């Protein structure tokens, strides 16, 4: 289950490598 | 030649630049253009960073070339 933020498209989101994506995703964990 | 920056909410930018232009300039383009600084926007082309310290051309990107921007924390 993906929860992205009000200002975060999926599309561009799964275009971006993965390390900067769990960088990202932590970073909406942390405060998710 | 000119390239295209997409944005983690899609917001595509099309930004006339140079072969020899240097990384650090291109962000400044989205920086007039999105009011986004250096120190928090990141330009990654084909999942490399790259290097204030570069050219496109170093990095082989050509016209019509589309990068993905990603914000940091700062």
């Amino acid at each position: 289950k993906i929860t992205f933020p009000s200002d975060i498209d999926p599309q561009v989101f799964y275009e971006l490598p993965e390390a900067v994506q769990k960088e990202l995703l932590a970073e909406w964990k942390r405060t998710g | 030649m000119q390239i295209f920056v997409k944005t983690l909410t899609g917001k595509t930018i099309t930004l006339e630049v140079e072969p020899s232009d240097t990384i650090e300039n291109v962000k400044a383009k989205i920086q007039d253009k999105e009011g986004i600084p250096p120190d928090q926007q990141r330009l990654i082309f084909a999942g490399k960073q790259l290097e204030d310290g570069r050219t496109l051309s170093d990095y082989n990107i050509q016209k019509e070339s589309t990068l993905h921007l990603v914000l940091r924390l700062r």
